[PDB]
């Protein structure tokens, strides 16, 4: 059949979402196939991707976030459900622009990657201080000058005082598959995807 | 106790295996006299000119920069050039490459033959070599350096950046670049296409309509490959296929097995590599990863 | 005063009992990030690797988490100076029943939430083996064939049995710490102790 | 543009601080009679490598190696000690040796983190000298050495490894154990330790103590109620210590103190500033380290880290 | 243009005669179920520098990422030892390994850097009979070779080291006396000790004879157990194999690796300076990993053979 | 024990020495606002190699090196230069730079303690004469007896270069070997002047300002008259200092130095004890153009010649 | 003064003859270290003991020949006068049918100078097996260790006298004046004096 | 037949002696025409030059016997033969030389000819040192080029002509018969006759 992988998140919902919206058996119990023929895994993000690359699935719908951030990439982005409105973006205090920095920016991020890449074209050398959650407290604690996160309505860092201080990225979930698959069952692989791109 | 993330460990039966199946090349190699030949295992850095990370390496007594056997075909072209009156020459090697992450290659060169009867040479073996592997399914595919470059300078001439779509077959991206430069009905209309599909008709059509000479001229050569070797397995033409090296002249092949990831097999045309030491010939041959063709005859046995 | 950072899952609530116990002020219960109580107490809240991040930068004098993380993170300059017991939480390596006796061609590969440790326990088995980091439910690991056996918490024993596994050894026990600044210990001594008695006879 | 992260970046301020406090100590230094050396950047790796003991230090991992011409595995520079121990078997003379070292030593840390590889360190070492001379000497110059750090809040904390080691053998001969339980003053775990026991009521007060309290009257009295002569010889000498200096700066005794390494003797002291949690300076007496080339000799010195010691005269200034 | 020093080159035709006494060996020990093993490109400088001809200085190193000291292949026997550690049923193993070792040489000497070897290791195997199918296998990979003049000598640890404690216990002097056959230190070194007169008739002998039938006797009278023992041990496989090929016993040789427990042999070629084959029993190196077993084999020095097929063919 | 062949070893005494001369050289410094900068010690070996060299690729044969665990090649401070440019392209505002350093590099050759400035930003003519005035002052601290201070143009070189039929590579290796019969044969394979023959033969082996000035002079090449001119004010406004020796037989060390460049030399050792000179291309690899003058007093030989002079 | 170091071989005859040929005292009796009236302190010894002493600084100038200076792996001197005296040259000897052989392995050269003959095919793009032989390389292919060699022929006698021919030139070898460059930088004067008296 | 080789020296002349009290042919004397390889009537085919040509000749199997003295044999690298014969003809050794003073005075510098051993020796006292290669080696500490020399020292001669004096011997050394061990497992017959007869003179 086909095996797919989606991330327990808010994403879990835009597939089932579009799945739905698309003519598929949908059936949203605890722990999986469906009519479709087709064999269902959930999990996080970097388990999705983790599955999908040793094979485990041939499709995984997980976001641009962690594609990005992730060190894998031998995979076929695509289609790319454009809905949301999640960023990347460089948050920190208003006076952030102007103070004046004698020594290298203190960033923490829970995406070092994106962070260490984002300065990189920005010409700049800055110190990444790794927090895998609320990476607002960084600069509030005193721990980062700023800060690298996904943005989405800006209220998170406005009810701290932050501010974007300039986007990075457009994040959204990828429909991302295994190259092995998608050369062998190019079939119900494209089939899927045009089916999902009018839905 | 513990071992080098870079030694590997065969199973007394994967040697069996390998050992059957270069037996079965041996003769198949040697009956289209291609002869044998152990490229040394140590080389002058500097020869690997044409990523010092990826390299085990070192200095000697005398203060050079020397390092292990890193690629087959650098090696054998070098020999070609010794040869003082200009011949063809069939050259086989099965041995291994030293990279950082076995790698153990099994592989053929063909220099100094006719440019046409050369691909079809090479084109040919390659399929039938595949056919003593024992892989079930496998699909060999064709491309051409001529028509991604071709492709790539009518794409606003921006080819790293589409060499980095083809690579991910990024749709979503090709349609934000198609979109940012105003290309012809045509141009679009292929590099939709040439993403998603090897339906030779299809194809064709496409690339007529752009009613430009190179590219339909590069498309044509591997519609005849496909037609003279369709018989003996069908080919698969991938116009969105990347070079995987700088110095591929035109015609590129890969092959792929429904059991492992990476390509079974992989070759093509590399003339730009025998001006480094000789002069203008016609030099090609291909590659087989034994780690993963054993790989894959061990999944496809479950 | 005395800064202090709580794990924000379970033990978040573990701790708060705690204190109350002791006696000593709670606003935690009932949006924002840093709070200060009564007892002069700055707590901040969030995972558990970002309360040792912020222990080791001095961000904070105490933290609470898990044995857990402290076996699994590699930071090491602090004092475990109260260790509370409100839990039946272990390190355990599952898989399926028959797993005690297959002969692998290959290394074995081990799943788990926890690598560090993982490579820890087979290393003193003086066995190699490879692991897969899988970041939640570990279970699928020998599900979807992803891996053979599996080194992660075991409590109840119900998200192992579920799905048809068994504890093949038990690695250790984890239970929710108490950690503290070295430095901080060195000029704080008195509220640092003070609080330690406290939250002592609170058990 | 872009550096490594094991590549540490001094701001220009930065580097004005230590040039300043070098200045200070090269005098300080200078004026007692101490000759700098500047000990080799690569070293071959079996040196670094012979020593395993418990603290944990020299540990191949830590170490940017890569192997020399002749085939060999070489070492970048991982410890000023060694190299200053090896120099005093150079010498043919058996005399006197104060060395000292303004330099940095190279180790691996994680990335993502403020961790520095590259670390700058100065410090000294006596060879030779008497012990009771030695032992003063070392000590009242590192209350010196304080004192021309800029920093405000610093405590001067000092231990012995004998009282230590007494203290394991008392204690059902757990040295393994009570050296993890003492490193992270473990009190839960000391507990559950004590009740597996039949320690003395005695011993049960002192262990329970030694990890919360540096009281001189409080701690005297445990001690000699254990009426334990090596136990009692030992806190003696640091009290004594703790008098001669008390004048020049407050000395705090650490009966709860682990040895860094294996090798530490007897005396051993550290020295932390309420602006940072690494010590600014530790050190102590190895006469060990100066058999594995020539003969037994007292062997004494310290090291400040200067890079706690900068980013902890950061924090002092907000 | 051209290649580094350290690097080897094989014309087109030697690496036919390669492959071609590949394939027959190859024939030859599958037909007494040998199978074939090929061990890692790189090890651990560790596993190596744990053996005292295990010098560093000829041994290829580089750091691994995790920063560890990794070597080129350097030897064949030690990772198939360590292979059949790896299996708990304690029963009998036999490998057979084709390829080459990475050691370092002089410039401008002629000597090889790369090696080609073709070998074998019977592990678990009892001792009786262990001893005497190596032995077998051994003479057999000879007529293989196209070598027209050959001998095979074969030698005992035991009686060597037997040799070396009566001799005054002076082990380290005699063995270089051995290796370069100094007749005449030898004798200034009869000279210095009051050695027997038949512990003198023998070292002075055992040094240039191979006659069996005079060897005997200065073994016997020397009245020494150990010595006649091991002595004894050599005559019969002599004789067992006699038919094969004319056995030779050099009382006189000197065991190349210290873990080397009690039968070794050597084969040289009229027409090669070096031997062409060696092995012998080595059960100590077992015991650095599992327990006490049973460990012998050799191996086949291909480059040594075939420069002598090409100057026997002059 | 035995040390590694790649480790130095600097007695007690040096010690003493090496840092006697930084206290005093670093007097001198900061008295003219050079501000003290550490390079980092781990470098990214595309920085190198990269901006050292055109044509062949330099070579990371000297170079200690390793892998990252990001799986990156990292390499040991190899060059004080290159750092300093860097840290000036990261200040926004234009402004003028003063540098000094004091450490050493790792290099491998069958310790290197350096120090040295750097002037970025700027004016042109002023940074001339501040470095080459600076230098000479620098060789007045070190305590050497007998030294000389040579200055040479790489523009006369080129210019040299192109008038001798364009053989750049091989005039610049008969200079090297001052191979005056090498030269001989080849200025008998050429078309060259009576001029050019006369300087090309005399560069070779004199300083004598008057002997050259003329040779220049008749060849009536402007921008050899031009570039010697220059070097001979140079010689008149710092000769009361110290006397300065023009070698137009100079061989630009780096291919990047722009004109000026000027070595010092002590009689008790071979090789020079500060070298130095102007190359604004650097500055390019970077930012824009700017006017970047430094020199590098080479410890090592300052010191070993130190040793030799006590004898 | 002026420390000198002579190569005791025929060189040495080609200095002492070109030194008294420059109104140079020439005061010739064996010892080591002399010295003359123009003040010029002189040594003797083998080619590789001048340029190690010129090196060492032990001497300013030193005369030695250009196969041993193309060979030895010093470099940092100053080859000021060339003494276009000898005949000799740097040729690939071999018997009459190496040209023709055809060897499907690897040439074995047999030579004294290693690098000179690695140097030498390098240009040739042609891929060598050397055999340093310190003494007469004619056996090298002689007794069969080589199937050429690599040396300084000059009347070419030596090779003809074993059936060997020269089968191409390398380059002409001649005795060199170096001059140590810390000295000519400090006495200029002098050695350019000498330099030019010696080129007539 | 017996293929030899001879140091062209000193040893050549040793070696012709031995030989004819061996009574063997000796036709070395009458042929010195750049003859480097000659036949006797005992059927023994010799080969003259260096020492190290000759240790070369024997690695090489060009040869099956080789006399060299053991001080080449010291420095040489090769190692794979036997040596059978031990003349005694001469008396030189192996030494440390040097000024009086030298005794009791940065890193020691030694000029010798066999840097090999010079190394070996200071490698046992466990003192590390710096080797200048000379093809006169007493000229190193005359002209200041290095301290003390580690060169063949015989009657002392050239030594004190320089005021200079052993500070410590080396070993011995004297002339040597090196066999090629193969050429010893197929030839031992022979080989051990003129063993033999060398021995009796």
């Amino acid at each position: 059949m086909i095996k797919i992988a989606i991330t327990k998140g808010r994403i879990q919902k835009q597939v089932t979402k579009l799945l739905e919206n698309a003519d598929y058996d949908v059936e949203p119990i605890l722990n999986i196939k469906t009519k479709d023929d087709l064999q269902i895994i959930f999990g996080k993000p970097n388990d999705v991707i983790t599955f999908l690359e040793h094979g485990i699935v041939d499709i995984g719908f997980v976001g641009k976030d962690t594609l990005d951030e992730n060190d894998f990439d031998d995979y076929y982005e695509l289609l790319y459900l454009k809905i949301g409105q999640c960023i990347f973006a460089l948050a920190s205090y208003p006076d952030f622009s102007n103070k004046n920095f004698q020594r290298h920016k203190r960033i923490a991020s829970k995406y070092p990657r994106v962070t260490k890449k984002y300065f990189a074209q920005k010409q700049e050398d800055i110190e990444i201080i790794k927090l895998e959650g609320s990476v607002e407290l960084g600069p509030v604690v005193g721990l980062a000058d700023a800060i690298v996160d996904i943005v989405e309505t800006g209220n998170t860092l406005s009810a701290n005082g932050l501010e974007v201080i300039e986007k990075i990225s457009d994040i959204s979930t990828r429909m991302i598959v295994n190259k092995s698959s998608f050369k062998f069952k190019k079939d119900k692989i494209i089939e899927m995807v045009e089916r999902l791109e009018d839905a | 106790y513990l071992l080098p993330e870079e030694s590997a460990e065969m199973t007394l039966n994967q040697v069996k295996s390998l050992r059957q199946i270069e037996g079965r090349l041996r003769k198949l190699f040697s009956l289209k006299n291609y002869q044998e030949v152990m490229p040394p295992s140590f080389e002058y850095t500097q020869l690997y000119t044409a990523n010092q990370e990826k390299m085990f390496q070192f200095i000697k007594h005398e203060g050079q920069s020397i390092t292990l056997r890193y690629d087959f075909t650098l090696p054998l072209v070098r020999l070609y050039s010794q040869i003082k009156d200009s011949t063809s020459a069939r050259y086989s090697y099965f041995g291994k490459i030293f990279r950082k992450e076995e790698n153990y290659q099994i592989g053929i060169e063909l220099f100094g033959e006719s440019a046409d009867k050369s691909e079809l040479e090479i084109l040919s073996l390659a399929l039938q070599v595949i056919e003593q592997l024992g892989l079930n399914k496998t699909v060999f595919e064709i491309g051409s350096a001529k028509f991604f470059q071709r492709l790539c300078q009518l794409a606003d001439g921006s080819t790293e950046l589409l060499t980095e779509l083809l690579l991910k077959k990024d749709l979503s991206g090709l349609n934000a670049f198609i979109e940012k430069n105003n290309f012809s009905k045509e141009l679009r209309g292929l590099l939709k296409e040439i993403f998603i599909t090897n339906e030779l008709s299809r194809l064709e059509n496409l690339v007529t309509n752009t009613k430009d000479d190179v590219l339909i001229s590069s498309f044509d050569q591997l519609k005849e490959f496909s037609e003279k070797l369709s018989m003996i397995k069908p080919i698969i033409i991938d116009l969105g296929m990347v070079p995987k090296m700088d110095y591929y002249t035109d015609l590129m092949f890969k092959a792929y097995s429904s059991a492992a990831n990476q390509p079974i097999l992989s070759g093509g045309r590399y003339d730009q590599l025998l001006s480094n030491f000789q002069e203008e010939a016609f030099a090609i041959g291909f590659c087989c990863h034994m780690d993963t063709i054993l790989k894959a005859l061990e999944r496809q046995e479950l």
